[PDB]
């Protein structure tokens, strides 16, 4: 009852779970050591170790139970898991990393409630050090001028291979006071391609087009905070 | 004229065909964008026209329809509540010594309700605070 | 001078009237910007809103044109709301700040409330008192599973604080999909502190906006 089926990832720092471990991607990803393990200060330890279900759930497939009460792990998964840690946190060495292995682990419990789920930070590319950058694939699409006379705008701009956490589109235009101006349209995380996007969509009516400047969708992150100005001259399409 | 005006485009054509090309619109914003409207219908929009308007005729919404480039005088220490209310208490306080330090400072007496309280000093007060 | 702060009830009532509070106290309110909110909800767009002025245009759309009544209270410097049968798109994260009028952008962090249509009662069920126990155990690297347990409280989107001011190094919302069931388990978690070995506690106090309740742990 606390927490409902969420196919999504870590909801930034401010997570809605109590389970979470970093509030950006973590530090360790595919290739070396990588730990994931959950928290739990209440009354959880019953007859022994907990009853935690550790499983791999990937956004788009769907979660096999390979490891059931931190202790034992569950048949048709290969033994590649490091099954060991107790009383609070039950720490879980991933060294096969391999394309499938990289998901989210949700620690559900069985002790206070069944239908729970934990935390768990999902391995992606991490684009916010100073080896790699994350270079926002910039795509306007022109809107047409029959559908802004009904009230809406085709001025979706593509941001592929941005800030997934810190979603900070600083726009460069010569006036704009708004605390906060972002459609959340984040597709399901992927550790294979990692090409989800930010559809950030400013429908306006068509006298707003006029007064408005050029539309360009300036991306300005933590991960790689370099000018990017399309400068996308606005017309009838 | 009368606000209100729905035949606009006759005052376009007027302003037009007279030598003068100087347009101020300053009664209200729905206004002003009716004539922006209008100039941008037949393509009179600064092509030799005079735009001259203030804050106040472009607040909400009448540059919808206004290119870029329409003169508008922004009014100065008229809606800021930061530095604009102590510039005027600055100002007042400066008026009222040297008022102060000129003759005519006869205290009036307590204008209370109910009790006709004329000032017989009011044109001097008011010659000596201007 | 400059102050976007959204200050409006983010719990309220399901089909009840949505009283936001805009708090601007900025340079001025009289007929300057639009002063609207934004329907940013993940799943589907939204669509051109209206703008107020000093006459009060309770018109944002043309379905409640006139059925909602934005009151003028210039006394306070802001205007209360009457959004009355919203739906469940409708109801999103609220961005009643200063939108210029032109719909330029943004050069801003991310901020603003968002109002849900979970009941009153089933969000507040009382603060879970659960004691801070450091791990100290998940050595792995810069960040490991260490920060508080606080639930069952108001919804996520609160105003989300420390423990006196405590460090924010790399704090960042992100509306995510709400409970209908009012379980909120909302807990912030920062990457570089926290993960670190001895006795450092780093319990958090998350603000609520409708309370002020800073003293649960």
């Amino acid at each position: 009852d606390i927490q409902w089926v969420l196919l999504l990832w870590v909801p930034g720092s401010t997570g809605d779970i109590v389970l979470t471990q970093s509030p950006a991607s973590l530090a360790v990803s595919l290739g070396q050591r990588a730990t994931i393990s959950c928290k739990a200060s209440q009354s959880v330890d019953y007859d022994g170790n907990s009853y935690m279900n550790w499983y791999q759930q990937k956004p788009g497939q769907p979660p096999k139970l390979l490891i059931y009460a931190a202790s034992n792990l569950e048949s048709g998964i290969p033994a590649r898991f490091s099954g060991s840690g107790s009383g609070t946190d039950f720490t879980l060495n991933i060294h096969p990393v391999e394309e499938e292995d990289a998901a989210t682990y949700y620690c559900q419990q069985g002790n206070e409630d069944p239908p729970t789920f934990g935390g768990g930070t999902k391995l992606e590319i991490k684009r916010a050090d100073a080896r790699t950058v994350a270079a926002p694939s910039v795509f306007i699409f022109p809107p047409s001028d029959e559908q802004l006379k009904s009230g809406t705008a085709s001025v979706v701009c593509l941001l592929n291979n941005f800030y997934p956490r810190e979603a900070k589109v600083q726009w460069k235009v010569d006036n704009a006071l708004q605390s906060g101006n972002s459609q959340e349209s984040v597709t399901e995380q992927d550790s294979k391609d990692s090409t989800y996007s930010l559809s950030s969509t400013l429908t306006l009516s068509k006298a707003d087009y006029e007064k408005h400047k050029v539309y360009a969708c300036e991306v300005t992150h933590q991960g790689l905070s370099s000018p990017v100005t399309k400068s996308f001259n606005r017309g009838e399409c | 004229f009368d606000p209100g005006t729905k035949n606009v485009t006759a005052l376009l054509m007027e302003a037009r065909e007279l030598e003068a090309r100087v347009i101020i619109l300053s009664a209200s914003e729905d206004d002003a964008a009716t004539v922006y409207r209008a100039a941008a219908m037949l393509n009179m929009t600064g092509s030799g026209y005079v735009w001259l308007v203030g804050e106040r005729e472009i607040s909400g919404n009448a540059l919808r329809y206004a290119p870029d480039g329409i003169i508008g005088l922004q009014l100065i220490n008229g809606k800021n509540e930061s530095a604009h209310i102590s510039d005027a208490v600055g100002v007042v306080a400066q008026a009222v010594h040297e008022l102060l330090e000129k003759e005519n400072i006869t205290d009036p007496p307590r204008g209370c309700v109910g009790n006709t309280n004329i000032w017989k000093t009011g044109p001097l007060f008011k010659r000596v605070l201007m | 001078d400059v102050q976007l702060q959204e200050s409006g009830p983010g719990l309220v009532k399901p089909s009840q009237s949505l009283s936001l509070t805009c708090t601007v106290t900025g340079y001025s309110i009289t007929s300057d910007y639009a002063w609207n909110w934004i329907r940013q909800f993940p799943g589907n767009k939204l669509e051109w809103m209206g703008y107020i002025s000093y006459s009060g245009s309770t018109g944002y759309n043309p379905s409640l044109k006139s059925r909602i009544s934005i009151t003028r209270d210039t006394s306070k410097n802001q205007f209360f709301l009457q959004l009355n049968s919203v739906t469940t798109e409708d109801t999103a994260t609220y961005y009643c700040a200063r939108l210029y009028y032109g719909f330029y952008g943004m050069d801003y962090w991310g901020q603003g409330t968002s109002v849900t249509v979970s009941s009153a009662k089933t969000t507040t069920k009382g603060p879970s008192v659960f004691p801070l126990a450091p791990s100290s155990k998940s050595t792995s690297g810069g960040t490991a599973a260490l920060g508080c347990l606080v639930k069952d409280y108001f919804p996520e989107p609160v105003t989300v604080s420390w423990n006196s001011g405590a460090l924010t190094s790399g704090v960042h919302t992100f509306p995510a999909v709400l409970q209908s069931s009012g379980l909120y388990s909302l807990s912030s978690v920062v990457t570089v502190p926290s993960s670190s070995l001895g006795t450092q506690t780093y319990i958090c106090n998350v603000n609520h906006k409708p309370s002020n309740t800073k003293v649960d742990k």
